[PDB]
């Protein structure tokens, strides 16, 4: 299901007069002609977290990928013929995820995102770092293990690609297999979205918590999430599989404020990222006066708009309790 | 479950729309996208036929409503598409369906021209879309071979609890405007099984026909 | 409408299994299960059409098909749920008896399709057709069936019958057929392609006036025939035989 | 290391040898010259396949007649300029040399046009021209003095909007490298749009018209938004002729239960510093196609600043209007 046309995957064998073993030849790297092609050709994808600090613009490296290795039985590694096809497995998809990034990438540069080099992304958040690398063989932090299922999740979003790839295919032969940026490459997107989703949620009850929880005592908060051939029921099932992880993050936050003369008014603020980047808040208020009489229902983009809009709501109901 | 009703003004005269349109403009919330429709009659060729079975065939095109095609006859009515997004997948996949077909008005004028030939066609085209306070208002010219035929509204709501007090309202404001002979019309085709494309068709050959 | 273009032939059963299995050595695919059922209407004999211009022969009468899909739930017996929904079913599949009856069908009365016979000429390397294709979603009123919609329109049914077979998808839009006919009457089914699978393989196009494109279709055909040498002899069926008009009467099954 | 043909290089410099009257030295620098531009052109090959510059960026079209390259850069460029580049043998020094076409960067001082040593530092050479296009795209938008400078970022350009109507915060936009469509840090479905108006735009005057409309129409919806969170606007009326009291904007506003035909007018007048409100009542109606002005009031033509408008204030209008 790869579309990756630049390379073939074709490996020639060739039984070493010396040692005689057999080896792997790729066709692409024609250039290296000597024993040190396994050090020589050996790459990596390394992801690496920075924390940003609170009293300084610099980061300090707080976690890096572990890069596990195989390869320790070198000497068994050069004559075991499966080792060296999983090896070149792991290169080629190594190679189609970084090009992939590379042109997912090329798209987020308005939300925070760059490329440094032909081998280096970075993305940067309000009090993170990350970076992405690919980079050649020539003390357990905190964030190493985060390193190590980001690459993980990535992965994982590189193979669901694929299996939509042979589905789609299989679905029909008339339809032109050309992926559209926009909407079927889907790796950085949900992760930047759960970070900065998070973030968000954050930011909000903070907001929340200094206008309505400090102001108005008894107030109740309550958080919620809103949700024939064999062979074609298998990859709905596996991709269906994936749903929590690649769909688009959702919370939803009832405030429920403690008042007499049976006239209970209701906030329910949903926060959503349509985009995967940005922030859209619904707000839903309504007054104590029937179950179904919303007295306002709006939307929000702007945090001061909606800094201002509670404000404007706390005020209105103290007036009201004045009342 | 929504309702719709289609009145239709034999009498009127070119500007009886925009004094329509303004009559209503204190209301009137927003404005859509404009709208067209089609209306054949096709005739039976065969002479051999029984006194019961009626002898004409209505076929309706809705451009708005996703390019549709509705035939009509002896109130039974028959739905067909023409695009390739409204194919069901079953029939693509299975192969019972080459996957780009054509507009039913395209056969009966084409392959089966010595059993029906046309005899009429009127048209409507950019019409406007009005929405009103939960209510979406339709107006159009009707022109056919000749010229000038008339004036065409056609109401829809999603909330069917209130629809006959809107219906009195459009009628006293086309009232206020004297224009007095005109034809409406709200049934419905079955009152067991409810579709909403054929119930306009068939309002639409009630209120169009002489 | 379309032009398709098609090939034919015809293989024994006991060859079978191995034909799927070099398939899937060239496409890269695997066989997908499916079935249909297709009826076929005739004008009504009651009626004298005059219209026909006898005297210039502006048109003829002709025959439609219409088709419709089929869930497995009625061609699986109780012996069958066992064995997974896949292609091997097809082995089990020899008998003149199946599951679906003639009043399960009666108890049914879609795609609505007409066609020409093809090209005339002997210069014509592959069997090109022309097509007439639309679409029936629903229905409404006093008496909404199919039957009903097919006299309204002046046609009787005919007769029926019921595919059983696996498609195979390969580049370039051509698809491959490997099909099971059973003519269902009140009498009884009989399978008329007996101890043995239908092949045929075909392509679309959608515009009959671009010649490029015929060019390239009929280029894909011929070397799909080419690269199948010496297993199956793909071959372009009669003329003579794939004509359906009501004047002359012959089926190719 | 070159595998040159020595033997038929050799029958050919004692041809022409033979034949000469000199003759050699310029065959020998025609050869060189030819032969650092095809590398030249071998360099850009291979770097357009994997470069930052992939994406119709940069186009290079070679000729060997004329033995020049013409690059073009920035194809979604229509600022009144277009991004040309010529190598080219320099007719007084006999060397290649690789020039800036741009009347921009004819005029520029203290800016080098013309550069050499391509083969070592191309890349460089062409972050420079880039760096160089932006700055003096930039230096124009600050001489029309509508972006303030960022003293923290020399790339960075300051935008004074009003978030609200008392706020008055500045954003900041920001020059891609690659390709040059003007950016913003957090944009918002308005501000991508009015973005990408800016990225076709072709005038000075045309860029400086779209920030005086993106001002104008952001208040407009701060306010627009303001009174649907309390108020039925009218999205329908145009006035032929605007309403007598440098930006004005009419809009009609009213209640469901007001009298028929009877509009809450504002009259939004913005200036290039401050901005009014000018309210008050008329009446309006539609006959055969036109709106017609019945009746406008102007002995009670409340002139209200911007800040100064509130949600309280909103209220009691609303309040005291019927």
């Amino acid at each position: 299901g790869s579309t990756y046309k630049h390379d073939r995957g074709i490996a020639n064998i060739r039984n070493n007069i010396e040692s005689q073993n057999l080896d792997l030849i790729p066709h692409s790297s024609s250039v290296f002609k000597g024993t040190d092609f396994v050090h020589s050709v050996k790459k990596f994808l390394r992801v690496r977290i920075f924390t940003k600090i609170e009293s300084e613009d610099d980061y300090i490296l707080s976690g890096e990928s572990v890069m596990d290795r195989d390869s320790e039985s070198e000497e068994a590694e050069t004559k075991d013929i499966r080792k060296q096809i999983q090896l070149l497995k792991k290169i080629i998809f190594e190679k189609e995820l970084m090009y992939q990034i590379k042109k997912e990438c090329a798209l987020l540069i308005s939300y925070g995102v760059s490329i440094e080099n032909e081998n280096k992304v970075i993305i940067e958040l309000p009090n993170e770092k990350f970076e992405i690398e690919l980079l050649s063989l020539d003390l357990p932090k905190i964030n190493d293990k985060r390193a190590n299922l980001m690459l993980v999740m990535l992965r994982l979003l590189l193979v669901v690609i694929f299996k939509k790839t042979l589905r789609s295919r299989i679905s029909s032969p008339h339809g032109l297999i050309n992926l559209n940026v926009d909407d079927d490459i889907l790796i950085i997107r949900p992760i930047l979205g759960k970070v900065r989703f998070a973030n968000y949620k954050l930011l909000l009850k903070k907001i929340i918590k200094d206008y309505v929880l400090d102001i108005v005592p008894g107030s109740s908060i309550t958080e919620t999430e809103v949700e024939d051939d064999e062979n074609i029921t298998k990859l709905n099932k596996e991709i269906r599989a994936f749903d929590k992880l690649l769909n688009i993050p959702r919370r939803e936050l009832k405030i429920n404020l403690p008042l007499t003369e049976h006239k209970s008014p209701n906030l329910s603020l949903m926060l959503e990222s349509p985009n995967y980047c940005n922030a859209l808040i619904h707000i839903k208020f309504s007054a104590g006066t029937e179950a179904n009489a919303v007295s306002f229902d709006t939307t929000f983009s702007d945090f001061k708009e909606v800094e201002d809009f509670l404000h404007f709501i706390v005020a209105e109901y103290i007036q009201q309790k004045k009342v | 479950m929504g309702k719709s009703a289609v009145i239709f003004v034999e009498r009127a005269t070119p500007a009886t729309l925009t004094e329509l349109k303004d009559a209503l403009s204190n209301s009137i919330l927003s404005v859509r996208d404009p709208w067209s429709i089609d209306f054949r009659t096709y005739r039976c060729s065969i002479k051999n036929l029984p006194a019961d079975v009626s002898k004409l065939m209505y076929s309706i095109t809705f451009h708005h409503h996703g390019r549709q095609t509705v035939l009509i006859k002896d109130n039974s009515a028959m739905v067909t598409t023409a695009a390739a997004a409204d194919i069901p997948p079953a029939l693509v996949f299975n192969g019972s369906s080459t996957g780009v077909p054509e507009s039913i008005d395209t056969i009966l004028s084409s392959k089966l021209s010595n059993i029906w030939m046309q005899r009429q066609l009127i048209k409507g085209d950019a019409g406007e879309t009005l929405i009103l306070d939960g209510l979406t208002v339709r107006l159009v010219n009707l022109f056919s071979s000749t010229g000038f035929k008339g004036l065409l509204i056609e109401l829809q709501a999603d909330e069917a609890g209130e629809f006959e007090t809107k219906i009195a309202g459009i009628e006293g404001h086309l009232a206020e405007i004297r224009a007095k002979e005109y034809k409406t019309s709200s049934d419905s085709l079955g009152p067991d099984t409810s579709n909403e494309i054929c119930d306009l068709a068939y309002q639409y050959v009630r209120a169009l026909e002489l | 409408m379309v032009q398709q273009l098609s090939l034919f032939g015809s293989i024994g059963d006991d060859g079978y299994d191995l034909l799927i299995s070099t398939l899937t050595t060239i496409s890269g695919n695997p066989p997908l299960l499916y079935n249909s059922l297709c009826t076929v209407w005739k004008p009504n004999p009651s009626y004298d059409v005059e219209n026909v211009n006898s005297r210039n022969q502006l048109v003829e009468p002709n025959r439609i098909k219409l088709s419709k899909e089929v869930p497995f739930s009625y061609l699986i017996d109780e012996t069958m749920m066992d064995k997974p929904l896949n292609f091997r079913i097809l082995k089990s599949f020899t008998n003149d008896k199946i599951p679906l009856n003639y009043a399960m069908t009666r108890n049914i009365l879609w795609s609505l399709q007409i066609s020409d016979i093809p090209a005339a000429g002997n210069n014509r390397s592959v069997s090109m057709q022309t097509i007439a294709e639309t679409i029936i979603l629903s229905s409404a009123g006093k008496n909404s069936s199919v039957s009903s919609l097919m006299n309204g329109l002046g046609y009787v049914f005919e007769f029926q019958y019921l595919t059983i077979g696996v498609k195979f998808f390969m580049k370039h839009g051509l698809i491959l057929e490997l099909q099971k006919i059973w003519q269902i009457e009140e009498a009884g089914n009989s399978q008329i392609t007996s101890g043995g699978f239908l092949l045929k393989a075909y392509i679309n196009v959608s515009r009959g006036t671009d010649i490029d494109r015929i060019n390239y279709t009929e280029t894909a055909l011929m070397n799909l025939k080419k690269e199948l040498q010496g297993y199956i002899e793909l071959s372009v069926p009669d003329r003579q035989s794939m004509d359906s008009r009501v004047a002359h009467g012959n089926i190719l099954i | 290391n070159l595998p040159l043909n020595k033997p038929r290089l050799e029958k050919l410099i004692n041809e022409i040898l033979l034949k000469s009257n000199l003759s050699l030295y310029n065959f020998l620098h025609k050869y060189v010259l030819t032969l650092q531009l095809y590398m030249v052109h071998r360099e850009f090959l291979k770097l357009a396949n994997g470069g930052k510059f992939s994406k119709s960026n940069l186009i290079h079209n070679y000729d060997s007649k004329k033995s020049t390259i013409t690059v073009r850069y920035w194809l979604n460029g229509k600022m009144d300029s277009k991004g040309k580049i010529t190598i080219g043998i320099q007719r007084t020094t006999e060397s290649l040399i690789l020039k800036w076409d741009n009347q921009s960067a004819s005029r520029a001082k203290n800016m080098p046009v013309i550069y050499n040593n391509i083969v070592s530092n191309i890349e460089g050479i062409l972050d420079e021209i880039m760096f160089n296009h932006a700055r003096i795209i930039r230096s124009e938008l600050l001489a029309r003095d509508i972006f303030q400078e960022d003293e923290e970022n020399s790339d960075v350009l300051l935008f004074q909007l009003p978030t609200t109507c008392v706020s008055m915060a500045p954003i900041q936009l920001k020059i891609d490298l690659l390709s040059g469509q003007f950016y913003f840090r957090n944009p918002t479905p308005l501000l991508s749009n009015y973005a990408s108006k800016i990225n076709r735009a072709e005038g000075p005057e045309e860029l400086a018209r779209i920030l005086q409309q993106l001002k104008l129409d952001k208040i407009i919806h701060v306010l627009t938004t303001m009174f649907e969170n309390t108020w039925s606007c009218s999205r329908i009326i145009k006035i032929d002729k605007p309403i007598r009291t440098l930006l004005q904007r009419d809009l009609f506003i009213r209640l469901p239960h007001w009298p028929l035909n009877w509009y809450l007018i504002l009259s939004i007048i913005s200036s290039k510093t401050s901005c009014v409100v000018e309210k008050r009542i008329g009446k309006i109606v539609s006959q055969r196609g036109k709106w017609n002005l019945k009746y406008l009031d102007n002995s009670n033509v409340m002139t209200v600043k911007l800040e100064s408008i509130t949600y309280q204030k909103i209220m009691i209008l609303q309040r005291t209007i019927l």
